């Protein structure tokens, strides 16, 4: 069964003596239904929809990583409503092994 | 265009957008029978038209069985997301994806044309010979629209299939729940099509199938040899929604994905093998009889550890998330009901508690509790989780709890009274009834009316 | 479950093991293109579901319940004394059927049947032996279990005999009190 | 009252919890390492530890057992014999009785 | 106990009161509930607290209510649904005093069992 | 192996479980062994375990038998409390 | 505060019902005569020429987007060099007060924290038994049962009586035998 | 950004107003029902009939 | 309705100036809901809801008075004899 990363002794040792866990607020706003102006057109509409998208947003840590939207199931990484045509570029599913080559390596 | 496309998150909504449609019949006639059922007498109904109430009573169930609630769990969530979930661009077979959804159109619209034009009589939905054989046309219509129903079922099926071969993930447990249900359809569904070609022979070939020397028991064998995996069919994907709702609000990894997976699997090989249960007073043989029994009871196991895999999944969720959002109070309310309907199943297994109990309302609020309430809360659910994914908008659902609460007190006033004039003794199918059973049918009534209002607030 | 596909997996020899397993997993599969890949698919999925504890549960009751159900198949073609395969008696009337009558009598008294109609009075408060004689002689004569059913029959006294009204409510007493009043003979 | 508070201190010395016989694989904090959380973090369920989770809910199941016995016994009554069963007269003729 | 015997990192409040304060709230208006327990205005922050000093990892919990009514607010500081209040006051309570939380357990459990039986039997 | 927790047979049988594939299959195998002797062992002998001058009398059986019999209560429980069906009226 | 009144401005309530005019007053449903608008309708909706009467997908207005070398346009990140390095500045979406509305300020905090996993693998196994054979002991307890009530049903009884009983559309005949 | 039926009904405590709708629309649905039976009176639940009844169940020991 | 305060098991801690903020009150207004009508009207409701649920209305009674004197009086005299405590209960 999953229980979380291993953590070793030595990793939880810190380089101050004031480090405490970082307090950065992981909700991402104060949001309702999307409120489309009236001016906009059909196609500028469009734009406003896809700059609202939750998916697309993240939180920035103190070393300048962020920590994206995340989701268990890839229904939630498409753009809502889901456009007509979502997965041009596959989907990448990231699987870790311990396998490494000499090509990939300079002296 | 409209009809042309064949954008299968396109034809998702098509299949939501028809069982609405074709629900708003079905639970019109539900009406009509819980109005006639509120006393003794005849209410709406008249005693020379009884042949109707008996064409309501099937109608009623065909529909939302095949046209209503297999085509939204099935048909509809299933072509939206699982090509999604699959991390491909759309569905394999696209162009079979629209046919299918035509068909189910099309067959809808012969059998509401077989009410208006042909004598309204009925036969139940299981369609028993040898009254089914000798009725009149309007049986043949339906049974025209089961086989076209048939095709769009068996095409679809093979749709889902053939995402093994391009799924770019992992199979998650929503995805395993279709495949299953596939697999049920492509076994089940060939022996429904011969019964029925039999039926046909019978009706409309000079066969004799149904007549002395042949057996009638032989059609319940083979039409119960589909209808229960149907009933499982119908019930797998509401459960591979109910997952997938648990984990994504509670934020919370599934618990034994493996024996949640295993447990789907098992469902349907002892589905496949229980149907008799539907034939125990008939006169079977003591051994067969204590088979079915025997492995009927054994199908509670997997069905089991998948509830007691959900309860943990909410538990220990956080505090500070709003937990009166509508999909999740459905889903939970899901466990609460489903346990109901399925613990009263296992009552009903035991044969000789059956003898008392078949063929009466007790059935009745059994597969109501699991299909009316259970199912149909766990598409609401499953649609309400996808709202934003999906987009309609127009109504007043997502935060609602006036809604929830209404629904499950209501429901409950329908069909828990019937779990009582199961003891009484009410028959099923029977539209008169002795004076001494009108507290309790009355009480059901009036919970029927109250749901149907409470429809009416969402817009 | 090893985590280097440099260290080998172990395999017994026959016809459900790890080498007969990896053989025939990828025979359909288009994503174990090269040996690298095809071995980290193959122990990702053996891990998955073959060191799953709980997976192991659901073996046992598939097992369980197609051995039962290939029995019960087997049993009525043999034994049942109205499942034909052969002719032989099917081009007779039904009064020369011999051999098929042969199986009548021996299918009608199965071991379970003996052993389990004796506790019908932990269902029944009322003459639970009311069926018990029969002076025919097709079955055995039967007689009233000792104790309760094991399990859920709280309601019942553990053994029959701590039950006070249990003898006054049997089919003998019972007789005796109507045959005392002419009222019927049983 | 004395005795009331000295069962009180005699069973709260019996209770105090001794640290948890960890069933994970989790590293020793460093030593020195004083409070590094929040108290805004996700609230984390406040757990009886075992002695006295099993003391009070044996208390319980005493109570609804002797609760049982109490309105068995002082509620609830036994049933008086039954009444004797002496012949009577069945009616004449059933109502529905063609005349 | 997570604070007590499991986690050593989690700052440990102080039980203001083993019992709710009950206390009127207003939709549309803010409150902020004291974590510590060491607060002069309970349930809420005062400005003086730690939780107003943001000491020790003690920061004021928000809260907001949906509609005005009357709502229990936490006191023991511990409650899982904190600020509002879920029981985990007595729960808290009989921690620290075992001995009375089994006499408040046995009288409930004798009530419940004496009705249920009255009712049944 | 029945009734088992397999995680305990991973640990105290490890060489028994080296290969899992194996081990799974030994599972289905037994449990399928087992379901078929109950069918043709237990349910299908025909005229046997009709012996009921020789139902199983367990200890506890004893136990509780030997304390009525000491005491007047297996007399009394024995006994047949009523024989007539009308009392008479006085 | 009330959040409403921040963006009530740009809320203007509607004149029409269903917010367009009847279409004599304005025919919405013809194509726009605005230039670069032609597959627009005046009301902005698409026109039906453009989705359906001369749908490309069927072959009208063949327009290949790909040119000669195999490309097409793409837009590029906004590169930044600094430091002897290259960047790449990452799109930013814009604040939810302008796409949503309300002011982005006393906003509720929910830090960070991993995924809640349950623990202490030999007791979660434990439990995972129970979640099956629990069940299955129950499904054994009423096995025995199931067997005896069955075989009752069909026990040979010395039966001294029949009724022949023969079901009709829609009565019940009974035939018993006279005596003698 | 909803119609005055919502915003009426979402401003009030929701076990202030859950309470009472649940029972109105129970009541609404007993009067829709009791509409068409209005005057209706069968004979078979007049005192007469009741009592007849209660003779055939002595006579049958129901 | 102008409620109280009320300082608690440890009135220490409620002894700071709360200004604008609530100040703590007996727990018998938030079963009242501080007096609130409507509440109360809700709180009959529950109960009349519950009471329909698991004994009937029982609101009928006043009405059926008359056709349950005359039920009990056909019970009484032709209906078979009743023992005891049964004859109470008309069916
Ligand atoms: C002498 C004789 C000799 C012998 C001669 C022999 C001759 C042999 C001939 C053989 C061939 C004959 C047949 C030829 C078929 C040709 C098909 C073809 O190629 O068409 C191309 C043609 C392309 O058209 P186009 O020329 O490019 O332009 C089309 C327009 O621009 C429009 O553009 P569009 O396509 O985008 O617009 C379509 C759409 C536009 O959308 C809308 O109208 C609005 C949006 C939808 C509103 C909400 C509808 C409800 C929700 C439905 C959800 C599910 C939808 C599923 C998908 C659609 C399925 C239809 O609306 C519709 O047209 C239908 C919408 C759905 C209607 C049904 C909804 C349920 C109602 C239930 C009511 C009762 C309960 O297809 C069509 O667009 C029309 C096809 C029509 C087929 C009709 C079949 C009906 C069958 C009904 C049952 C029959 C039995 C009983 C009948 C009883 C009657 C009394
Ligand atoms: C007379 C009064 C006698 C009082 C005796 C008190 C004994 C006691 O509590 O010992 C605890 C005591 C710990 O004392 P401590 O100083 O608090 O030390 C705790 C440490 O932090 C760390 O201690 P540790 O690391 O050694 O681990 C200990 C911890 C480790 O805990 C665990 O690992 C969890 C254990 C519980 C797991 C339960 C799993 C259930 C899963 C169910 C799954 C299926 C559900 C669905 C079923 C569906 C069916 C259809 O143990 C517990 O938490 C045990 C909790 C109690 C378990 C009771 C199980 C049977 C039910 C009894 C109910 C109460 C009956 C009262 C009767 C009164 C008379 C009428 O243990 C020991 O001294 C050795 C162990
Ligand atoms: C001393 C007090 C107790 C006295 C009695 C004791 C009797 C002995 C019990 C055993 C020993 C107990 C020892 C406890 C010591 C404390 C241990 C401890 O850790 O303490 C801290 C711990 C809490 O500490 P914490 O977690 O730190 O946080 C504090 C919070 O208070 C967090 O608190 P919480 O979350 O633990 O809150 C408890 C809450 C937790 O649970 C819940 O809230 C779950 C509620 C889910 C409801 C879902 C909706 C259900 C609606 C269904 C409607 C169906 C209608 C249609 C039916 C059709 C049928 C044909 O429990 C309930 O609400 C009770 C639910 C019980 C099951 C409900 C279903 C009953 C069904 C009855 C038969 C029905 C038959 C027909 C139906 C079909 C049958 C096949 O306290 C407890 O563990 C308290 C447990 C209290 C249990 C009370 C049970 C009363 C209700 C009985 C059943 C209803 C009928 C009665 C007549
Ligand atoms: C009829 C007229 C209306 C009567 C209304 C009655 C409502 C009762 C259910 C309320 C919800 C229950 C619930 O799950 O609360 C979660 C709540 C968790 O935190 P929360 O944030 O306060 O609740 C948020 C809910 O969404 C709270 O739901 P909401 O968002 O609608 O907010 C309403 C708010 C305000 O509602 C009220 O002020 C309700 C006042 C009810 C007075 C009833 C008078 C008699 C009526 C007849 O309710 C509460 O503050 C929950 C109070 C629950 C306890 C009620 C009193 C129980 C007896 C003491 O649980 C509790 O506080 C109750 C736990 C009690 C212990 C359980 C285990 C005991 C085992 C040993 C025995
Ligand atoms: C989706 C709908 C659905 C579902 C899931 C089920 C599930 C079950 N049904 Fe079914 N059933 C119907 C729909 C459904 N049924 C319909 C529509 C009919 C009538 C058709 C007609 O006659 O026209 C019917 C009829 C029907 C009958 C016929 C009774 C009669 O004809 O007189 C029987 C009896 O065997 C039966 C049994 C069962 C059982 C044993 C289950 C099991 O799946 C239940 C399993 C679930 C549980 C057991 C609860 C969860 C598990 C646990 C909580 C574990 C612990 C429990 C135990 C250990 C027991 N059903
Ligand atoms: C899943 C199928 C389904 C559903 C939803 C229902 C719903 C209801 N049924 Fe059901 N019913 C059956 C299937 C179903 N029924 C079957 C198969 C029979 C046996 C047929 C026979 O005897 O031959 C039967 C029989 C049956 C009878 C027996 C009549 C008789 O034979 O004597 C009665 C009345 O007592 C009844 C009443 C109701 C009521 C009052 C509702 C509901 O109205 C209760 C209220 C719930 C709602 C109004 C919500 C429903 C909404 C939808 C279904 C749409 C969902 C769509 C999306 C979410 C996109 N039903
Ligand atoms: C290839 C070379 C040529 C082969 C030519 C073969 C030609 C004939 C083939 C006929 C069909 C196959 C079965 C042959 C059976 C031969 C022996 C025979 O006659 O058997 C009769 C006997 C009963 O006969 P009666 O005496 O009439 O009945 C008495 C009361 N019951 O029937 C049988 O045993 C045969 C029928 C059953 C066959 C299958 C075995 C039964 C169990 C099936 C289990 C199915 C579930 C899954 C099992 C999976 C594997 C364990
Ligand atoms: C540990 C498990 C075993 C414990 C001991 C069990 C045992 O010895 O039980 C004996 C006891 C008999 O003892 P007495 O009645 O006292 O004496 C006999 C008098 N004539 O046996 C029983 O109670 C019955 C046990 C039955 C087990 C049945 C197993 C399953 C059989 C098949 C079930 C049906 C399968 C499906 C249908 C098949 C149709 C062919
Ligand atoms: O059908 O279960
Ligand atoms: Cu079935
Ligand atoms: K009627
Ligand atoms: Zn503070
Ligand atoms: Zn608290």
């Amino acid at each position: 069964i999953y229980e979380g990363q291993t953590v070793q002794e030595s990793e939880l040792i810190p380089q101050e003596d004031d480090w405490v866990i970082e307090e950065t607020n992981f909700c991402l706003g104060r949001n309702c239904y999307v409120r489309f102006r009236e001016e906009d057109d059909l196609a500028r509409r469009a734009l406003h929809q896809m700059d609202s998208q939750l998916n697309k947003m993240h939180t920035r840590l103190r070393d300048g990583t962020v920590i994206p939207y995340m989701s268990f199931h890839p229904d939630e990484m498409v753009d809502r409503p889901a456009p007509i045509h979502t997965f041009s570029e596959k989907p990448l599913l990231k699987w870790t092994w311990d396998e490494t080559y000499e090509e990939a390596y300079d002296d | 265009f409209y009809i042309l496309v064949n954008n299968n998150k396109r034809i998702g909504i098509y299949y939501i957008k028809l069982s609405i449609i074709i629900g708003i019949l079905g639970i019109v006639l539900s009406y009509i029978i819980r109005v006639e059922l509120y006393n003794s007498g005849n209410r709406i109904i008249k005693y020379d038209n009884v042949n109707y109430y008996n064409m309501v009573i099937t109608l009623h169930g065909l529909l939302m069985i095949f046209y209503i609630i297999m085509p939204g769990l099935y048909g509809g969530i299933p072509l939206y997301i699982l090509p999604i979930l699959s991390v491909i661009t759309d569905i394999v077979l696209p162009r079979i994806n629209n046919i299918s959804i035509i068909i189910v159109l099309i067959s809808y619209i012969v059998v509401i044309n077989s009410i208006v034009i042909e004598y309204n009589i009925g036969t139940g939905w299981t369609l028993y010979p040898p009254l089914s054989i000798i009725g009149t046309v309007i049986v043949n219509m339906i049974l025209y629209g089961l086989i076209i129903i048939g095709i769009s079922s068996i095409i679809s099926a093979i749709n889902f299939m053939n995402i093994l071969i391009v799924i770019d993930g992992i199979i998650y447990v929503y995805i395993w729940s279709i495949i299953i249900t596939s697999v049920l359809l492509i076994i089940s569904l060939p022996i429904l099509n011969g019964i029925l070609l039999m039926i046909l022979s019978d009706i409309y070939f000079n066969s004799i199938y149904f007549i002395l020397n042949g057996d009638v028991v032989l059609y319940q064998h083979l039409f119960w040899y589909f209808g229960h995996p149907e009933v499982y069919i119908l019930i797998l994907p509401a459960f591979g929604i109910i997952s997938i709702i648990l984990s994504v609000l509670n934020n919370k990894i599934i618990f034994g994905m493996k024996s949640m997976i295993l447990a789907i699997i098992m469902i349907s090989i002892l589905g496949s093998i229980v149907w008799a249960h539907h034939i125990y007073t008939v006169g079977l043989e003591l051994d067969t009889k204590i088979y079915f029994n025997n492995l009927t009871l054994i199908i509670s196991i997997p069905t089991g550890n998948k509830i007691y895999n959900w309860i943990i999944l909410y538990i220990g969720s956080y505090n500070i998330l709003y937990n009166g959002y509508q999909s999740l109070i459905f889903s939970i309310m899901f466990i609460i009901i489903f346990i109901i309907g399925g613990i009263t199943g296992i009552i009903i297994s035991i044969d000789i508690i059956d003898i008392g109990l078949h063929d009466t309302y007790y059935i009745v609020s059994h597969f109501h509790y699991i299909l009316s309430i259970g199912a149909v809360i766990s598409l609401l659910a499953g649609i309400l989780l996808l709202k934003d994914i999906i987009g309609y908008y127009n109504v007043i659902i997502k935060i609602n709890k006036y809604f929830g609460l209404l629904l499950f007190i209501n429901i409950n006033i329908i069909f828990t009274p019937q779990f009582i004039i199961g003891f009484n003794v009410m028959p099923r199918r029977i539209l008169e009834y002795s004076d001494n059973i009108i507290v309790w049918n009355l009480i059901s009534s009036i919970g029927s009316i109250s749901t149907i209002l409470i429809l009416l607030s969402i817009f | 479950p090893p985590t280097r596909l440099s260290t080998p997996l172990y395999s017994e020899g026959g016809a459900f093991t790890v080498n007969w397993w990896r053989n025939r997993y990828g025979l359909y599969s288009r994503r174990q293109t090269d040996p690298m890949l095809a071995e980290f698919l193959f122990r990702q999925q053996v891990k998955e579901w073959f060191y799953d504890v709980p997976s192991y549960n659901y073996a046992a009751l598939v097992g369980l319940a197609l051995g039962i159900l290939v029995a019960v198949i087997w049993r009525h073609f043999l034994f049942n004394p109205d499942v034909y395969v052969r002719r032989q008696e099917l081009r007779k009337m039904w009064p020369d059927r011999h051999r098929q009558f042969a199986y009548a009598v021996p299918y009608l008294n199965p071991q379970l049947k003996n052993l389990l109609l004796p506790y019908k009075n932990s269902f029944i408060d009322n003459e639970p032996d009311y069926a018990d004689y029969n002076p025919v002689g097709l079955r055995p004569q039967r007689v009233m279990a000792i104790r309760r059913i094991p399990g859920f029959f709280w309601a019942i006294p553990q053994y029959f005999f701590e039950d006070p009204l249990y003898t006054s409510c049997s089919t003998k007493n019972m007789q005796t009190i109507y045959k005392k009043l002419g009222y019927s003979e049983l | 009252a004395a005795v009331r508070s000295q069962i009180e201190a005699a069973v709260y010395k019996w209770t105090r919890p001794r640290p948890p016989r960890l069933g994970v694989a989790v590293p020793r904090s460093p030593p020195g390492t004083g409070i590094l959380f929040h108290t805004n973090m996700q609230t984390i369920r406040y757990s009886l530890s075992p002695k006295v989770w099993v003391l009070v809910t044996g208390a319980a199941l005493v109570g609804v057992f002797s609760g049982q016995r109490f309105a068995q016994t002082v509620l609830l009554s036994k049933n008086p014999p039954n009444p004797p069963r002496y012949r009577e007269k069945p009616p004449v003729r059933h109502p529905h009785t063609p005349d | 106990t997570w604070t007590e015997i499991w986690w050593e990192h989690d700052p440990t409040p102080k039980v203001a009161q083993y019992r709710p304060y009950v206390c009127t709230v207003e939709s549309g208006k803010v409150y902020w509930w004291c974590a510590c327990g060491e607060s002069k205005t309970q349930p809420w922050v005062d400005g003086h607290c730690k939780c107003s000093k943001r000491e020790g990892g003690f920061r004021p919990r928000r809260w907001e209510p949906e509609h005005d009514g009357v709502r229990l607010f936490c006191g023991c500081k511990s409650c899982f649904s904190s600020p509002t209040w879920n029981g985990g006051c007595f729960t808290k309570w009989m921690q620290s005093n075992p001995a009375g939380g089994m006499l408040y357990c046995f009288a409930a459990a004798f009530g419940f069992g004496t009705l249920t039986v009255y009712r049944k039997f | 192996s029945i009734f088992t927790p397999m995680d305990w047979m991973f640990y105290y049988f490890p060489n028994y479980s080296r290969d899992k594939v194996a081990l799974m299959a030994r599972q289905i195998k037994i449990h399928f062994a087992i379901g078929f002797a109950l069918v043709f062992l237990v349910y299908h002998p025909p005229y046997k375990g009709a012996d009921y001058g020789n139902f199983h009398k367990s200890p506890l059986y004893w136990y509780k038998y030997n304390q009525l019999e000491r005491s007047g209560q297996l007399q009394e429980n024995l006994r047949i409390k009523r024989d007539w069906f009308y009392d008479e009226d006085p | 505060k009330s959040y409403y009144d921040d963006f009530k401005d740009r809320l203007k309530p509607g004149k029409y019902t269903q917010g367009r005019c009847p279409q004599s007053e304005g025919d919405y449903r013809q194509e726009s005569k605005t230039i670069g608008r032609e597959h627009l309708n005046d009301d902005g909706t698409r026109s039906k020429r453009y989705t359906v009467k001369e749908a490309d997908a069927l072959g009208y207005h063949y327009h290949p987007p790909i040119d000669k070398k195999g490309q097409v346009y793409v837009k590029g990140p906004n590169t930044v060099i600094e430091r002897g390095q290259t960047w790449i500045k990452g799109y930013e979406l814009p604040s939810m007060e302008y796409t949503y509305g309300p002011k982005q300020e006393d906003i509720p905090f929910y830090p960070r924290v991993k995924l809640n996993v349950w623990g202490n693998y030999n007791l979660v196994m434990k439990v995972e038994f129970l979640f099956f054979y629990l069940p299955t002991i129950i499904v054994f307890g009423i096995c025995i049962p199931v067997y005896t009530i069955n075989f009752a049903q069909e026990e040979v009884i010395y039966t001294t009586m029949t009724v022949k009983v023969t079901g009709r559309q829609w009565y019940w005949v009974y035939e018993v035998e006279s005596p003698t | 950004d909803f119609p005055w039926r919502w915003g009426f009904v979402a401003e009030k405590p929701f076990w202030v107003g859950a309470p009472i709708l649940v029972l109105g629309v129970l009541c609404l649905g007993h009067i829709i029902q009791t509409m068409g039976q209005i005057g209706v009176r069968p004979k078979r639940y007049t005192p007469e009939w009741v009592e007849a009844t209660k003779e055939r169940e002595r006579a049958e020991n129901t | 309705y102008t409620p109280s305060f009320e300082r608690g098991l440890n009135p220490e801690l409620t002894s700071g100036d709360y200004g604008d903020m609530p100040k703590p009150q007996p727990l018998i207004d938030f079963f009242t809901q501080n007096r609130n009508p409507w509440f109360g009207f809700a709180m009959f409701c529950g109960f009349n809801f519950l009471w329909w649920a698991f004994f009937g209305a029982w609101q009928i009674r006043p009405l059926w008075a008359s056709q349950r004197k005359s039920l009990a009086e056909a019970d009484r005299l032709y209906g078979p004899t009743k023992y005891g405590v049964g004859k109470k209960y008309i069916n």
